RNA sequence: GGAUUUGGUGGAUUACUAGC
């Protein structure tokens, strides 16, 4: 419940350096500015790295066994991480700026290249444990006029090329006795030259250049030694090569040039397969895998990452992340559906299961403030400040009705009503609320009554009132429905810019602007308590700053809050550097977040060592699956969860309770106990050892046995473990165990279960369903061929 | 003994022990080797980082140290390591039950030398070959030849000739053939400690009684002499800088410099380590450079320049007393209670039988300090009650740290063995 | 000297600011201009123009929305030039002068909204004009509530 | 013995693989 990690970042898809395949070619990993996230296309997951990379990733080295990643800053930082172990095994400091690393075939040593200087470095065992001083060097090449562009390596260690900005390329052996088979250096390219390319045979070697023109070095005789045999042309009105990307054994060619056209060619033939643009702004890094199959190609200006096959035209996966930052986070009924505001006013719907966009929405001319969804999968409304709010349909993809003002006002937030019939949004132009129905496109009324602008606006699900944020520090809580019309005025002492609703419907979250955080009841206007927060905040010295950072006052306070769905803490983010987990009735926070330690950011650091983009998160929502909170950053979007529980968070353990216990009861055939038994422990593998044990004989009976006061525990077991798990078949009679054996306790109790119940109807609507329908209409289609009668 | 789980890292908290460290060249920068018990360290000399300890503890302390250039020679208890980036690359094994107390390396010979008396030559195996290996032949120096050996001196422009220094007199042996070549005359004191020096055929000699006694090898005789009042001479450098000084380290743990031509002393450091501990056990000026390091046995390490002179026209005679660069520091007395300061294992507080808390750090090991003790002056406005020759805490048993609000008001507790109160700390 | 001799009337950090608004404020008449240039009936320019006068009045650059003759005549470098903040500091009688309100932003007194405000040349929307205020608890909006012998320290004033 | 103010150096202020 308490110890978070952050497991994914979600969002930003590609910012700058190298993106290379993993040896296997199974997951692409893409490096972000400050962190690398690794793709896997078969299993469609996107997984992240929890350490931080003090700058942004400027290149990407992957060993051939998969047992060392690393990645160079621009500071030259080298962090190693073993992908399987997913830890920094060493940290060592390069001294300048590193443009490519690349292991080599063999792994034993990996070539760096860093300005004009080549080095060579012998890579420190994985499975050697930890070392003092690990970082080795074994050579370093000073004879280049410029520092190298691109570094390329042979299947052989001996032979290592990197060509020069300067026009000459060089070629460098790994051991000092096969100097002599290899260390002239071609000249007379022209412009730059990209990339040097080896094919298998060893041969011919193939040379590219910034003009477009390629030239191919073959070794013969005029005793005789490497003229230019052939040369190839690309012809580019305007385009010029950035990066290019050659794989040797099926002779293919990636090139990139500033207009961004994408071309394919082959080594043997010069023969050009296609050429397509995947957009305006030019390719920056492209690589290919060792089938060459899937080839990534990614724009550093537009930041969009995309994965194309040469053999089959279909793409893998492509898509774009927000340009500037997500202004507001929606979250669907269901957990896997996300939706992303974006200051573009780009609408795009992320997954929760894995980190990809189903769709994007254009709609929005202006910038998009705040995405709500209403207490259905049917449409999410958002909130723009173009003046206009447009609801969506997600099962079409469409507006619905474009609500707009009367005098064409700003709107920051939105309200939805749980029963979609009203949608109110809020200014700052006006600071009147705008009250739409969802029928008709009119408004309805202009609730007014504030002084200040409407800050954030929210509908309680349970007692459908709506309760606004003003920044006369009165907080009035309206409620429209009904011959009431009544507005009850809560006074506050800082100008209220976050507004939090409970589950309950009874009590209220606010975010002031001296920090703290006060949680109002709604049927009386007394406050039940109040948090501080003004200490608990990290704040970072800009670097354009006069003060410190100790007494700024741009960050202290918290421009979000969102209860989680039990209804016992509060996540808040401001335009600070920290994310909070305040305990509501204990009043004291429980762990407190970093969102992103870079110093290419402007907001992270307490004290610079003796204008840039600011670091905070805008909008901060807890999912209903409730295992982590995504909060909406300057980096892309956050998720943390607790998907790991790698923890040991026993419940009422006796002396007699032990692991090897569990298991003797199986023996034993007490199911009951032996589940009460893994109960206690809370950890997961003694459960699904007793969960997969038991048969489905003793299932009911197990259920009547099982206690009221594990029923909410075991449910939310079965929601997590059943998404992903092969056994629809057995994990539906829990399920109907559980609701059978209870059902007037659970539906009694509908506060004390909304985790649990969210979590199981998600694993019923995604996965459950979708084999009952296929089941369903393979099985019409053939009662349809049998009843039909035969043709001719 | 071997855990399943742990494995050992490295020891912090301990710069130096008593054993005399050894410096080192490579390229233009310079590294500081010292010990630990069982385990050797090593520091630059340009900022005191910490750069290589050895991999494994050795099965014993190290008794002696010296380095050529890449190459740690370290030398427990029967054996010989030949260290390299701190990893025993080369593990050299003298053929006795003695323990081993001096080494020392010219040209393609090492030379070790036991306690009974005995002196073994290992030669390079090739001259491509960089530490040497083959067992060369045993020296032996018979009593009737000379004293206990007190050190093991190569001076300069020698062929094989190793200047075997002794409690009684001064030997010399051609480790080609294996023959005393030369022998000097008895001395009336106990000799201590002997160093060479950057003139011509000459080794500093030093004695229990306080003389330095300049003597020859070609002549032969004692050329200059210098009588030190009530003082255990203990460690002996040279200034090669161009200006002729001489440092004479105490065991009473004063420094003292000379001018040898003026035929003076210039300034006397008092105390730079403690007297009980054992004094000033190694100093040396590093090499062309006005920089000279002393390194106790009190768990320090600290280094001294000489400013360049204020007078213009005069300069050798107006000379600047010396002067307190960068340092190192640990625990003279065995640690009681730590703990850890935050969550990223950056700081440890460790109180210990000396009475002084310590901050070490786990990061970067030029980052450890003292926590001051130095009492804020009341709120309240009347005087603090204490004793005026100010010493220090009561040692600590008892420490506690919560790290949620530092920097605004104390975060430490601790509580001092055997006293009513308990003081507090700001971290 | 044009440039100089508003940077002046206005207080300006660099002598390149007026020129840094003088291609902005022709870059509106070029844009005026060819928006002339097509046919008076045209849905296009009827929309594209009034979509532009309301922006030009909410930054609030321009005094009125109704003619359309000020959107070459009146949008001048000077007109953009004091809707900056420290002008904006001596309109609402906050600094006594204009180089005075200037000092007060630059050490830190002023704020808009949440987060004070540090450059002197923020530009203030005619609808965010109404939201600066002096930060609170500072010393000189302590001065101020007690000349009028109405501090209130709960508040820390 | 006590208090206030100030000049200068050294060590830190990112995570310790030696100089040309």
């Amino acid at each position: 419940k308490s110890d978070f990690k952050f497991s994914n970042l979600l969002g930003t898809v590609y910012r700058q350096g190298n993106i290379t395949f993993s040896d296997d070619g199974k997951q692409l990993l893409s490096p972000v500015g400050n962190r690398v996230s690794v793709f896997d296309l078969i299993n469609n997951k996107s997984f992240t790295f929890e350490y931080e990379h003090r700058k942004n990733i400027a290149a990407i080295d992957l060993n051939k066994q998969g047992t060392l990643l690393i990645s160079i800053d621009e500071d030259g930082r080298a962090i190693l991480v073993n992908f399987k172990a997913r830890n920094v095994l060493h940290h060592f400091n390069f001294k300048e700026k590193c443009s490519a690393v690349k292991f080599s075939p063999d792994g034993r040593l990996f070539a760096l290249a860093s300005g004009r200087f080549l080095q060579i470095w012998k890579t420190p065992d994985v499975n050697k444990d930890r070392q003092f001083a690990p970082f080795v060097r074994h050579r370093v090449h000073a004879g280049h006029f410029q520092d190298i562009t691109s570094l390329t390596w042979s299947q052989d260690s001996r032979f290592i090329l990197t060509t020069s900005k300067d026009l000459s390329a060089k070629i460098w052996s790994v051991d000092s006795e096969e100097k002599n088979l290899a260390a002239t250096t071609f000249n007379g390219h022209r412009d730059y030259v990209m990339g040097a390319f080896f094919s298998h045979d060893q041969e011919k070697i193939y040379t590219v250049s910034k003009d477009g023109a390629v030239f191919v070095w073959e070794f013969t005789k005029r005793k005789y030694s490497w003229r230019i045999t052939k040369k190839h042309f690309f012809y580019a009105n305007q385009a010029k090569v950035k990066c290019v990307t050659f794989h040797p054994a099926t002779r293919l060619l990636a090139v990139g040039f500033t207009s961004g056209e994408f071309r394919l060619y082959d080594l043997p033939d010069f023969t050009l397969i296609q050429q397509l643009s995947m957009g305006q702004n030019p390719v920056n890094t492209v690589s290919v895998n060792q089938t060459g199959e899937w080839l990534a190609f990614g724009s550093s200006k537009l930041g969009q990452l995309l994965v194309y096959e040469w053999q089959s035209e279909s793409y893998i996966l492509k898509q774009q992340g927000h340009f500037d930052s997500t202004n507001s986070l929606a979250y669907s009924p269901d957990g896997s559906r996300v939706v992303t505001a974006s200051e573009d006013g780009k609408i795009k719907v992320w997954d929760i299961t894995s980190g990809f966009c189903l769709a994007t929405f254009e709609e929005h001319t202006s910038s998009v403030t705040a995405v709500q969804f209403a207490k259905r999968g049917q449409v999410m409304f958002s909130s723009s400040l173009d003046g206009t709010v447009r609801a969506w349909d997600l099962i079409r993809y469409r507006n619905f009705r474009t609500f707009t003002g009367t005098e064409r006002i700003q709107f920051n937030c939105l309200a939805v009503d749980p029963s979609g019939e009203v949608v109110c949004a809020g200014s700052l132009d006006n600071f009147d609320i705008h009250v739409w129905s969802v029928q008709t496109g009119q408004l309805l009324d202009a609730l007014s009554g504030h002084e200040g602008p409407v800050s954030c606006l929210s509908f309680s699900q349970e007692n459908s009132v709506l309760a606004s944020a003003s920044w006369d520090k009165t907080i009035r809580i309206w409620s429209i429905f009904g011959r009431s019309q009544q507005v009850e005025p809560i006074e506050v002492y800082s100008d209220v810019l976050a507004l939090s609703m409970r589950p309950d419907g009874k009590e209220v979250a606010v975010s002031t602007l001296k920090g703290q955080i006060s949680i109002f009841n709604i049927e009386d206007a007394k406050q039940v308590g109040n948090i501080d927060c003004r200490k608990d905040i990290i704040s970072g010295r800009f670097n354009q700053d006069r003060f410190t950072a100790k007494n700024s006052e741009r960050s202290k306070f918290f421009t979000t809050i969102h209860y989680s769905f039990d209804g016992m803490a509060i996540v808040a983010g401001g335009n600070n550097n920290s994310i909070c987990l305040y305990d509501v009735p204990n009043e004291v926070l429980l762990k407190r977040f970093i969102v992103s330690r870079n110093m290419a950011l402007n907001g992270t650091l307490e004290f610079l060592n003796s204008m840039r983009p600011e670091v905070r998160v805008t909008s901060v929502q807890f999912s209903p699956t409730a295992n982590a909170f995504a909060a909406a950053s300057t980096e892309g979007l956050l998720i943390y969860s607790t998907n790991d529980t790698i923890l040991f968070d026993p419940f009422d353990l006796d002396v007699d309770v032990t692991p090897h216990s569990t298991v003797e009861a199986l023996r034993e055939k007490q199911f009951l106990n032996a589940l009460v038994m893994a109960f206690r422990l809370n950890e997961e593998y003694l459960i699904n050892k007793v969960y997969e044990a038991i048969p489905i004989k003793e299932i009911p009976l197990v259920a009547s046995n099982i206690p009221a006061i594990y029923l909410p525990r075991i449910l939310k077991f079965i929601g997590d473990f059943a998404i992903e798990s092969q056994h629809i078949e057995f994990n539906l009679i829990w399920i109907k165990a559980l609701l059978s054996a209870s059902g007037g306790y659970i539906n009694e109790h509908k506060y004390l279960f909304s985790t649990a119940m969210r979590s199981i109807q998600r694993f019923i609507v995604r996965v459950a369903k979708e084999v009952v329908n296929t089941t369903t209409d393979n099985k019409y289609t053939y009662r349809f061929l049998v009843s039909t009668d035969g043709s001719m | 003994k071997n855990s399943k789980i742990f494995s050992p890292f490295r020891i912090i908290g301990n710069v130096s022990n008593g054993v005399p460290f050894a410096t080192g060249t490579l390229g233009s920068t310079f590294y500081i080797v010292t010990c630990v018990g069982k385990t050797f360290q090593i520091y630059d000399a340009n900022t005191l980082h910490l750069l290589f300890v050895s991999e494994k503890e050795t099965p014993s302390s190290i008794v002696a140290l010296s380095a050529h250039f890449h190459y740690v020679y370290a030398a427990y208890e029967n054996k010989v390591g030949i260290y390299k980036r701190g990893i025993e690359e080369h593990l050299l094994e003298l053929e006795t039950d003695a323990n081993v107390e001096h080494l020392c390396i010219f040209g393609d010979y090492l030379c070790a030398s036991t306690d009974d008396n005995s002196i073994f030559i290992y030669k390079k195996s090739d001259p491509q070959d960089k530490y040497p290996s083959e067992f060369y032949t045993k020296l032996t120096v018979t009593e009737i030849q000379g004293g206990e050996i007190v050190s093991l001196q190569h001076l300069a422009t020698y062929l094989n000739k190793l200047t075997v220094v002794t409690k009684s007199n001064v030997l010399l042996f051609n480790v080609r053939t294996g023959k005393l070549v030369f022998t000097s005359n008895e001395f009336p004191d106990q000799i201590t400690t002997a160093e060479p020096a950057p003139v011509l055929d000459i080794i500093a000699l030093g004695t229990v009684t306080g003389e330095v006694i300049m003597f020859n090898m070609r002549k032969g005789k004692r050329i200059r002499t210098i009588k030190i009042p009530q003082s255990r001479i203990s460690s002996l450098s040279f200034r090669t800088d161009g200006s002729s000084h001489l440092s004479v380290g105490t065991s009473s743990g004063d420094l003292i410099f000379y001018d040898l031509d003026r035929r003076s002393r210039i300034h006397v450091l008092k105390n730079i380590h403690r007297e009980s501990y054992g004094g000033v056990t190694q100093a040396t000026f590093l090499n062309g450079q006005p920089i000279i390091v002393t390194s106790g046995g009190d768990n320090s390490l600290k280094e001294y320049v000489f400013d360049p002179s204020l007078s213009q026209g005069s300069g050798d005679v107006v000379v600047q007393p010396p002067r307190y660069l960068r340092s190192r520091g640990g625990h003279s007395q065995p640690p009681s209670y730590i703990a850890f300061a935050d969550s990223q294992s950056h700081f440890m507080l460790s109180a210990s039988k000396d009475r002084s808390l310590w901050s070490f750090s786990l990061r970067k090991d030029a980052q450890s300090q003292e926590m001051s003790q130095r009492l804020h002056k009341k709120q309240d406005g009347g005087r603090v009650g204490g004793s005026t020759i100010k010493s220090k805490f009561p040692e600590i048993v008892a420490l506690a740290i919560e790290n949620a609000r530092i920097g605004e008001w104390e975060n430490i507790i601790t509580a001092h063995k055997d006293e009513k109160f308990a003081r507090t700390w700001d971290m | 000297h044009r440039d100089t001799q508003v940077m002046r009337t206005y207080h300006i950090q660099n002598r390149e600011d007026y020129h840094k608004y003088n291609r902005i404020c022709g870059d509106i008449r070029r844009l005026a201009n060819k928006l002339s240039l097509l046919p008076p009936t045209d849905p296009f320019r009827r929309k594209h123009e009034q979509l532009l006068l309301d922006k030009l009045y909410a930054m609030g650059v321009l005094t009125t929305k109704s003619k359309i003759s000020d959107l070459e005549n009146k949008v001048t470098v000077s007109a953009i030039c004091r809707r900056r903040l420290p002008v904006i500091m001596h309109r609402l009688k906050m600094a006594e002068t204009i180089q005075d309100a200037v000092k007060f932003i630059e050490q830190g007194h002023v704020r808009v909204g949440p987060n004070l405000i540090n450059d002197p040349a923020y530009l203030v929307t005619r609808n965010m004009e109404d939201y600066v205020t002096w930060v609170d608890n500072s010393k000189i909006k302590k001065t101020l509530l007690r000349y009028r012998n109405q501090i209130d320290d709960f508040d820390f004033s």
